[PDB]
RNA sequence: GGUGAACAGCCUCUGGCCAAUGGAACAAUGUAGGCAAGGGAAGUCGGCAAAACGGAUCCGUAACUUCGGGAAAAGGAUUG
RNA sequence: UUGUGGCAGCCAAGCGUUCAUAGCGACGUUGCUUUUUGAUCCUUCGAUGUCGGCUCUUCCUAUCAUUGCGAAGCAGAAUUCACCAAGUGUUGGAUUGUUCACCCACCAAUAGGGAACGUGAGCUGGGUUUAGACCGUCGUGAGACAGGUUAGUUUUACCCUACUGAUGACAGUGUCGCGAUAGUAAUUCAACCUAGUACGAGAGGAACCGUUGAUUCACACAAUUGGUCAUCGCGCUUGGUUGAAAAGCCAGUGGCGCGAAGCUACCGUGUGCCGGAUUAUGACUGAACGCCUCUAAGUCAGAAUCCAAGCUAGCAUGCGACG
């Protein structure tokens, strides 16, 4: 499966929304196969499918819970090459729980351990990298 | 009145007491189980450890993402001249444990290791081991030292020798008294083990011959020292809020008010680091004997003609003359420290224990900064 | 072996090492340490800084 | 005296001092002061503490209003 | 003490589409427990610091999950009842000062409990519990409120012990060992293949082995990335000051950019364990009882269990070989 990378978004944090649903702003708040540990903030990274609402977006997309997959983070974080890749800014995407993109496509490049995880996330997306 | 909330507890009881090691030398605790029917062959070794690099590799893995792909990691580089054999010993087992039966050493003995009895070596008439040495320029002390062997060939269950490092040949260190340790014999019977040392006296065994390539060992030794360091960082309980009056690095509850006494459990500030620790399934990569054309870094794919000395000279080391190793991960204690190399315990059999490595490129970069060439001779026709 | 090339220094990169930064415009920048990152992200420009490859080869030095 | 709007702060001259028990070392915990990757209140009773803004020139300045205010509102730009 | 609170039995009228007991189980009844409260007033009023949260540890089983099992109104998936089991786990948040409660989300699961309703010379002082003040009802009033509101000091350890670490005397001194005993640490999940198979009319729909990662935890390490600066290392720069350039210096670290080294981070890395005894249960041979029978005698398979193996200390005022 994938392997473990630096996690870089805890909740309550703020991302892009990098697609053409119309929803500007996701806002992490859970995600997906965590287990905690006390005091512990849940943490997504690239690849990691997450809840999120919407603050600043469609106003038929607000105030509901969405599944969302990170593809964009700017931590850095060491790839099995050696290299510390990383990105420019934070942005994620809306999926359905089966992860399929509720959208057409994905505005710039997304996280390559991101669309080979996610099967249609890589068609979306323009330019892997 | 129960805990509101759980968490797993912090720091593990199963290494106490955490004071100074009472050795600087990492002791072995248990050695490999002895195999009548394979070969006679030793089951530890003391190397030094120099310092650490990284490679990439080529993995082969069916099943996992990087089949197939490079993947880039740490190694740390262990100087090793080889041991020299100084004596034997028989250990015969009792109702108590096991007692040493009798032990014989070796006609000459080096400078170096002699040093290792005493305190103050230089004021010393350095007379230790010459009204013994005289033991074998006759015919009666030859005699008795046979009668000592067909005692523990006649005996003895256990069999080990002595060997000590030549510590002079690793001018790095500014140390010339040496290390010294038994390593028990396996495989064979006791004879055959009595008879693999005593012809091996005071001669030297190269690690070629104690490890292979791609076998798994265990690396013991003890760890840096960091000093007496309270209990966020000793054992890393989360430290209390910012508000709080006299101090906020510290366990809040050491207890209940009964047992109106303290837990041996309960988180206490004292020594941190220091401690002796067996650390197992570290791999083997390569080997670099020297005079061969095994010890210099270049491989199959790479071919810059670099020892595996980093520019500079590994970092409070010095540059690695000798023979060494190169294995997969960390090594306990800072640079400089002696590590004991031990055979595993259990019967490697994962596809990570068969799995077979082959480099493709050593890192030489100096490790002091951020280095950005490989050898000296590049860096020079690069700038002039 | 395969080198690569620093694109703040012009200087070449060995295997196992090098910080990729991927900008939003989907090009990839591949800095070889924290110095030249952070001059990046401070939008230094590479060719007047005198220590950089593209500002001798520009000088022609 | 200098900078500065200035008896602000920061440095200097006249004048006055080095009086506050000293020596060695850099362990925890403290007290006073800093800095931190990704996130930005998820901590917490409570944004407590700290950070961010801050001078000046030019532009622009809303609801509301006792029509006096709000007002340095907000939002921008420049500075050697 | 145990009415009240919680927890479990016996009986079996009925529910469970026919069928008291798969799962219930009314009418009665037998208890257990001592986290509530009631009752008492035995100790404490020349003072035992009184709610909650935070922190940290330990312990219990009346087991929510996880390992092995038994039963079913068990076809598969799920689910319900019970068994040995307490080894491991049990979360982030909105609202409330709250324990309690209730929601959102993740999860294998978000079970319940004690330790002077654990824990104030450990914090916080939100609540409460003084003096200020306000409202609402009562009082003619001074005032009252088990009504709501707002502001309201948190003192000492240097003593003994416990504990965590540090030296150390006791056959001269030094190496190399033994190993009594004490601690003990590993936990969990997912993906692919099995498989759209077994089962099932269809709908749906598994698991073992294997392979790859991951979670939680532990112990180390610093090559790589990140963090750190008073290397006052280099540079830039404000105000001043040395007639001036050069070189500095003063502003308690003047300020900024970078910054090796050292330390360091699930923010980086590496590793984490092999035999036997056995429980629950299923059984073998075989009686008592010509048959049957896992039990009476004797045996077997058997688990996150246990004890070792391994890992840590080994002044146990213990011991061995040798110089
Ligand atoms: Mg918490
Ligand atoms: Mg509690
Ligand atoms: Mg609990
Ligand atoms: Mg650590
Ligand atoms: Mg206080
Ligand atoms: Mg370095
Ligand atoms: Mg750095
Ligand atoms: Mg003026
Ligand atoms: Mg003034
Ligand atoms: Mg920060
Ligand atoms: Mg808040
Ligand atoms: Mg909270
Ligand atoms: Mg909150
Ligand atoms: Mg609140
Ligand atoms: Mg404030
Ligand atoms: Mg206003
Ligand atoms: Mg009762
Ligand atoms: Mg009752
Ligand atoms: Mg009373
Ligand atoms: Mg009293
Ligand atoms: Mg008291
Ligand atoms: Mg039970
Ligand atoms: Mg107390
Ligand atoms: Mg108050
Ligand atoms: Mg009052
Ligand atoms: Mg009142
Ligand atoms: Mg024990
Ligand atoms: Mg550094």
């Amino acid at each position: 499966n994938k392997f473990r990378m630096s996690l870089g978004l805890p909740v309550a944090a703020t991302v892009n929304c990098a697609d053409n649903t119309g929803a500007k702003n996701l806002y992490i708040i859970s995600v997906k196969g965590i287990k905690g540990r006390l005091n512990r903030l849940p943490s997504a990274c690239v690849g990691d499918m997450v809840m999120a609402t919407v603050k600043k977006g469609k106003p038929d997309l607000r105030k509901k819970v969405m599944p969302a997959v990170i593809v964009r983070q700017r931590k850095p974080w060491r790839r099995k090459d050696g290299v510390f890749m990383y990105f420019e800014d934070n942005a994620g995407v809306i999926v359905n729980p089966k992860g399929e993109m509720k959208g057409s496509a994905i505005t710039g490049p997304i996280g390559k351990e991101c669309a080979d995880l996610w099967p249609r996330i890589a068609s979306a997306a323009n330019a892997i990298v | 009145s129960h805990r509101k909330f759980e968490h797993p507890r912090h720091g593990s009881l199963g290494f106490l007491p955490r004071k100074r090691c009472s050795r600087h030398r990492g002791k072995v605790k248990s050695f490999p189980k002895d195999d009548q029917q394979k070969p006679c062959h030793l089951t530890a070794f003391l190397g030094y450890k120099a310092g650490m690099t990284h490679i990439v590799r080529e993995v082969e893995k069916p099943g996992s993402k990087l089949h197939k792909k490079e993947t880039c990691e740490a190694v740390t580089i262990i100087e090793t001249p080889p041991l020299v054999i100084v004596g034997l010993v028989a250990y015969v087992k009792t109702p108590r444990g096991l007692r040493t039966l009798n032990s014989v050493w070796a006609q000459h003995l080096s400078e170096d290791v002699r040093r290792r009895f005493y305190k103050n070596w230089c004021k010393s008439k350095k007379k230790a081991f010459t009204k013994y040495a005289l033991k074998y320029d006759s015919d009666s002390g030859k005699k008795e030292i046979q009668l000592q062997l067909e005692k523990m060939k006649k005996y003895a269950t256990i069999v080990r020798v002595i060997a000590h490092t030549q510590i002079r040949k690793m001018k790095g260190l500014k140390q010339k008294k040496a290390h010294l340790m038994e390593i028990q014999i396996n495989g064979g019977t006791i004879a055959d083990k009595v008879d693999y040392g005593y012809k091996f006296f005071e001669k030297e065994v190269p690690v070629e011959a104690v490890f292979q390539k791609d076998e798994m060992v265990d690396i013991i030794g003890v760890t840096k020292g960091k000093g007496y360091e309270g209990v966020v960082t000793r054992w890393g309980v989360t430290r209390l809020p910012r508000k709080t009056h006299r101090g906020l690095r510290k366990v809040a509850c050491i207890g209940a008010w009964h047992p109106a006494r303290v837990s041996y459990t309960v988180a206490r500030a004292g020594q941190n680091g220091y401690h002796h620790r067996t650390e197992m399934n570290k791999k083997i990569y390569k080997m670099g004997k020297s005079g061969q054309e095994s010890h210099e870094a270049c491989t199959e794919f790479d071919r810059t003609e670099k020892d595996i000395t980093p520019m500079g000279g590994f970092p409070h080391y010095g540059v690695v003359k000798g023979d060494y190793l190169m294995i997969k991960g960390c090594c306990v204690g800072p640079k400089k420290r002696v590590v004991t190399l031990r055979q595993s315990l259990l019967k490697q059999t994962s596809r990570l224990a068969l799995e077979e490595i082959k480099l493709k490129f050593i890192d030489t970069s100096s490790k002091f900064g951020h280095g950005r060439f490989q050898t000296t001779d590049e860096k020079q026709k690069f700038y002039g | 072996l395969k080198t690569e090339l620093c694109r703040f220094s012009g200087q070449k990169i060995y295997p196992g090492k090098g910080i990729r930064f991927i900008r939003s415009d989907s090009q990839v920048f591949l800095f070889a340490n924290s110095k030249c990152k952070r001059y990046f992200h401070n939008r230094l420009k590479p060719a007047k800084l005198c220590w950089t490859a593209m500002y001798r080869k520009q000088h022609k030095k």
